[PDB]
């Protein structure tokens, strides 16, 4: 909407490229630490996203073993990073918080 | 104070020479076995 | 197939052969087995020293001399045992640093007993360094045991009860030798429980992401890498044994213990200097002791301070910098600990001492919260 | 050509083609438990022999 | 098309594990003599006339 | 007890005989080399010395 | 973290309170008895002696 919230994105694009998981062809949600909430969200993914997530992670563990990265052409662009897991994950948390609010009635 | 001085250096020489042999040979055995993995190629072929 | 059904070889199989392991664990994962090797070396060199060592003040100094001069190849056994202990502490500190950088502490059970494995090794090497009964052995033993006198009410009773007298003397050297003999076997037992809890989950890896999609068998891939690593461990040890045996040892320990005067400046072995610095950074008795205990027991509450939605620091630049400021800060405290309580080393020792606890307790927890918000989650 | 074959013949012929030779492997399906190629390759000889 | 030395070593020594192990133990035996022989020869050529092996001839009687 | 004496078991014996006699050469040579048994090592030409 | 503050959790606290204060009496009395803590054991009448 403005120029101030636009360099805010510029420093988030900066941190994104510095974090460097896009150099392994990975997306932000591929790097989330699996807890009980996350393991449930992954369980709920449709077959296409689950299989894609499996291969991207497998491709990255392969690269990490060789201490290599993908060509710059194949890095995950900050603009094209689909937060595919947070919708499922946010509903998992929402359900858990409901149980927790009932548990103290 | 150190009567073992001369003998330890003679051993030290033998230790360096054996290491100069064994380190690259053991390194070569590691690379030999691991080469199956280091040159493996992956492909993803999902149904469409 | 008998390898999978014999009740004895079953447990070996599921731990060293067919155990699934990640395909991408780096050299920082080699230090687990090097700790085991270090332990085995300290058992064997230790055992063969105990066949010629005597445990009483009159001839304790002389029996070690007797080994380095008269028994066949005992001088090499003795420096292996002395430098093996220092290699043990190198591997310990890499092992822990690996766990912090890559987030392996989330294995609570494995991690929390790992802390116990750290304390017992320190207690071992402490009671090992007393046995030759040199000057550093005696007064280093005096400073440490008096830490318990700081406990209110029951302090002095525990010290004199540990001592078996009114100061470290014949009665302490005998029991310390008994403790130094038996503790490395307790360590091996707890190291087995270390692995038992570990195998419950398997190894972490440089990325912090589950490696279930891409595992390889431990054999032949990590059996050979652990061999190669061990061969570099022998190299490190033998360079110290055969070309620089007294580099880490202090000269003062080559004069028999004298209970009447101290050296003008005492310094622990390198692997305890960072913690000695924290102790001296406080002009209070009980304060210095508590700051020393929390210096190591801080590890037990690292898992409670994890704020990042990611596990490893591989994708967290802001945590990387704070991690290396801790290594430098710890390297600073090591330097102060080796220097006399004098200006400006005193004030430096206090600033580096706050920076230690400030990083772990404040800067690194909040640094993970920032980078979560930079990544919009 | 068959009656010539005895036990000595199969041992000589089999060792010529099987013993300590690099195999080709092909897998399809739920093959997570398919042994790694180095393990397969080590199954092509016996340390007792 | 005579097989190189590495191929003739495999066919004769290495294919069988037993012969592969026999030549390791024999290889150790002959390697030990020539290694300690040659190694000691270097250690003293560096330190020529510095230790007792060299000045033993002065104080014979 | 006497399951293992018949045509096939004497064939297995004669198949593994060349191998076991070689592992006896590994052990025997390995015992000489490890213990520095001088009674044997004098007739072999090159190692004679020291 | 704050899952455990609400109507039901304060009821559980008040249910197990009488028990925990008794296990503190076991431990405290057990600590006095094992270590022979004389500062406490003087006011209790009968054990006074030796
Ligand atoms: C001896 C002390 C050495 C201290 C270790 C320094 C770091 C290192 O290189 O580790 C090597 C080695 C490589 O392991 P890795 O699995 O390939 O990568 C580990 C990290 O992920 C590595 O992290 P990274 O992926 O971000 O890369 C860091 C980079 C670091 O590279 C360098 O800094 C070397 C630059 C020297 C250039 C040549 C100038 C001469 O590592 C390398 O490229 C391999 C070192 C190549 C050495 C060549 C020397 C000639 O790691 C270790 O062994 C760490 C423990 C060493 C402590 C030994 C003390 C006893
Ligand atoms: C206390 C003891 C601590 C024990 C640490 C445990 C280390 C361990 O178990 O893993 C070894 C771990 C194995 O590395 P790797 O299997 O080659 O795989 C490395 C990655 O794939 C990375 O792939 P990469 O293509 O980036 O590899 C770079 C290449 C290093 O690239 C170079 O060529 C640098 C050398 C510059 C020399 C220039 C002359 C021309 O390899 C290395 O980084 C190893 C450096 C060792 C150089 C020794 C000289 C040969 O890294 C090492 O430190 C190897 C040292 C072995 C000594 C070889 C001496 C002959
Ligand atoms: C030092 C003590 C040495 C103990 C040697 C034990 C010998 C033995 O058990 O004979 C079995 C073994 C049977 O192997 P095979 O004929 O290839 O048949 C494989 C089976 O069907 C079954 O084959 P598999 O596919 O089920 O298993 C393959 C197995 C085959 O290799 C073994 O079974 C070796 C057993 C572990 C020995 C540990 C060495 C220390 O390789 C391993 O899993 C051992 C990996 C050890 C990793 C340890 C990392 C540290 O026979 C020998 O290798 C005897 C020759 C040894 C020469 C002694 C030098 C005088
Ligand atoms: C009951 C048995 C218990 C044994 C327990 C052992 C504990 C493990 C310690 C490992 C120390 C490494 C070698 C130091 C000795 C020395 O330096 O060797 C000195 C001798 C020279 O000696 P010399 O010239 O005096 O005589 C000469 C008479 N001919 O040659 C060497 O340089 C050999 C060392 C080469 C480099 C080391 C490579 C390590 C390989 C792994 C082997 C480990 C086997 C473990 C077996 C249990
Ligand atoms: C409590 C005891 C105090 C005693 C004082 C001891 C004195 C300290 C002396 C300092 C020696 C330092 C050793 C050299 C380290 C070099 C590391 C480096 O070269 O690479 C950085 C590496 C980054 O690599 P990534 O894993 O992110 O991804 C790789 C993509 N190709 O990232 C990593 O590799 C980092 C892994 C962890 C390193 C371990 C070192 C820390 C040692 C003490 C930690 C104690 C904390 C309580
Ligand atoms: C009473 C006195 C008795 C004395 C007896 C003396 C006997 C000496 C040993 C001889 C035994 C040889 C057996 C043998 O080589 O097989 C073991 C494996 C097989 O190697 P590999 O190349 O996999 O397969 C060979 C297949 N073949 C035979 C058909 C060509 O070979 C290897 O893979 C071994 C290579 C690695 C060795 C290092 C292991 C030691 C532990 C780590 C050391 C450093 C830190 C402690
Ligand atoms: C005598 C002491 C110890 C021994 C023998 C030992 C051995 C091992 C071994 C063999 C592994 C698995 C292989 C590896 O990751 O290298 C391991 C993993 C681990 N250890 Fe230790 N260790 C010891 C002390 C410690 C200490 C002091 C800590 C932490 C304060 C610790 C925490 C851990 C953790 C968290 C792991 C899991 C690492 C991972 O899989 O990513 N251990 N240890
Ligand atoms: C993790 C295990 C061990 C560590 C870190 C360790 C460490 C040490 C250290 C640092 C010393 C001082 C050496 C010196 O200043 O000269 C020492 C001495 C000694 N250790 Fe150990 N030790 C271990 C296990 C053992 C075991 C299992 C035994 C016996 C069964 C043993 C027997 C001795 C003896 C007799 C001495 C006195 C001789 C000497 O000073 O060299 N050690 N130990
Ligand atoms: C005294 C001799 C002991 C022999 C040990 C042995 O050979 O173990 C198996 C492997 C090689 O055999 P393989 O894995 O090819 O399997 C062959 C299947 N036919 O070797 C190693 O890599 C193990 C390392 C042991 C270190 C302690
Ligand atoms: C079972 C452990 C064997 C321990 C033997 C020992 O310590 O070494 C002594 C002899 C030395 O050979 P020799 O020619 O001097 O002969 C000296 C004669 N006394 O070596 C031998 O003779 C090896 C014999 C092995 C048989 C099992
Ligand atoms: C944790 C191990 C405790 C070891 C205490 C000990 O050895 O006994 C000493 C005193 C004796 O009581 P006191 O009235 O003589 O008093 C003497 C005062 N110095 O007993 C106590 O005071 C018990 C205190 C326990 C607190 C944890
Ligand atoms: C018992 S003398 C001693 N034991 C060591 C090896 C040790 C102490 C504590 C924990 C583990 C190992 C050490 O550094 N010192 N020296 C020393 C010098 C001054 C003050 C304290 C110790
Ligand atoms: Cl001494």
């Amino acid at each position: 909407v403005s120029a101030s919230s636009r360099w805010l994105e510029g420093i988030r694009k900066w941190y994104y490229n510095a974090a460097g998981f896009n150099k392994l062809g990975l997306m932000r949600d591929d790097t989330i630490h699996e807890n009980d909430d996350v393991k449930e969200a992954i369980r709920r993914l449709p077959e296409n996203l689950y299989n894609d997530r499996v291969f991207r992670i497998k491709r990255a563990l392969d690269l990490s073993m060789r201490q290599q990265i993908l060509p710059k052409e194949q890095w995950t662009k900050y603009e094209e990073d689909k937060s595919y897991l947070e919708p499922y994950l946010k509903e998992v948390i929402r359900e858990r918080k409901e149980r927790e609010e009932w548990a103290k009635k | 104070a150190e009567p073992e001085h001369d003998h330890r250096k003679r051993m030290g020489l033998k230790m360096l020479l054996m290491m100069g042999l064994l380190l690259p040979l053991v390194y070569a055995m590691k690379r030999h076995k691991w080469s199956v993995l280091k040159s493996r190629k992956l492909a993803y072929r999902p149904p469409k | 197939n008998i390898r999978k059904s014999h009740p004895l070889m079953k447990i070996v199989n599921n731990a060293f052969i067919d155990l699934p392991a990640p395909s991408n664990i780096s050299s920082w994962w080699n230090f687990g087995s090097l700790l085991g090797i270090c332990l085995i070396l300290q058992i064997l060199t230790g055992l063969f020293l105990a066949m010629h060592y005597t445990s009483d003040t009159t001839t304790a100094f002389s029996s070690v001399t007797h080994i380095c001069r008269d028994v066949n190849y005992g001088w090499i056994i003795r420096y292996m045992h002395a430098n093996g202990a220092s290699m043990f502490f190198i591997c310990l500190y890499m092992h822990v640093g690996r766990g912090l950088y890559y987030g392996s502490y989330t294995f609570l059970e494995t991690w929390n007993i790992g802390v116990i494995l750290l304390l017992t090794v320190m207690a071992t090497a402490f009671m090992g360094y007393v046995l030759p009964w040199g000057q550093m052995s005696f007064w280093g033993a005096t400073v440490i045991t008096n830490l318990l006198s700081a406990i209110p009410y029951i302090g002095t009773n525990l010290v004199e009860w540990i001592w078996g007298g009114f100061s470290v003397d014949k009665a302490t050297l005998t029991r310390f030798f008994a403790f130094h003999f038996i503790l490395p076997f307790i360590i091996m037992a707890i190291a087995m429980v270390h692995l038992l809890f570990l195998h419950e989950t398997g190894s972490n890896n440089p990325t912090g992401i589950s490696s279930d999609v891409d595992k390889i068998p431990f054999h032949p891939y990590y059996t050979i890498k652990d061999i190669l690593g061990a061969l570099l461990l022998i190299l490190a040890l033998m360079l110290l044994v055969l070309f620089a045996p007294d580099l880490l040892g202090d000269p003062d320990n080559y004069t028999p213990a004298n209970p009447l005067n101290t050296p003008p400046h005492i310094k622990p072995e390198w692997y305890f200097l960072f913690a000695y610095a924290i102790l001296r950074s406080i002009p209070n008795k009980l304060g210095g002791v508590l700051a020393l205990a929390f210096s190591i027991l801080i590890l037990a509450l690292i898992p409670l301070l994890h704020t990042s939605k990611q596990r490893s620091m591989m994708f967290r630049p802001l945590s990387q910098c704070l991690f290396w400021a801790l290594v430098a800060d710890l390297l600073t405290l090591t330097w102060i600990g080796g220097q006399p309580v004098e200006h400006p080393y005193i004030t430096i020792g206090q600033l580096a001492s706050v920076l230690y606890f400030l990083l772990i307790l404040v800067l690194m927890p909040t640094a993970g919260t920032i980078e979560n918000k930079l990544l919009k989650w | 050509r068959i009656a010539e074959v005895d036990a000595r013949v199969v041992r000589e012929v089999c060792s010529k083609y099987f013993y300590d030779q690099c195999p080709a492997v092909a897998g399809f399906g739920p093959i997570e438990q398919l042994p790694d190629y180095n393990r397969i390759r080590s199954g092509m000889f016996w340390l007792r022999f | 098309v005579a097989p190189t030395l590495t191929a003739r070593l495999y066919s004769l020594l290495f294919r069988r594990t037993s012969t592969f192990a026999l030549t390791i133990v024999v290889g150790a035996l002959f390697f030990e003599r020539a290694f300690d022989q040659g190694a000691d020869a270097i250690y003293e050529h560096i330190n020529e006339g510095k230790l007792w092996k060299h000045i033993k001839h002065k104080y014979e009687n | 007890l006497t399951r293992f004496l018949g045509p096939r078991y004497r064939q297995l014996a004669r198949n593994w005989v060349p191998t076991a006699s070689l592992w006896g050469a590994v052990g025997a040579v390995g015992l000489v080399w490890a213990t520095d048994w001088r009674l044997i090592l004098d007739w072999v030409p090159y190692i004679n010395g020291k």
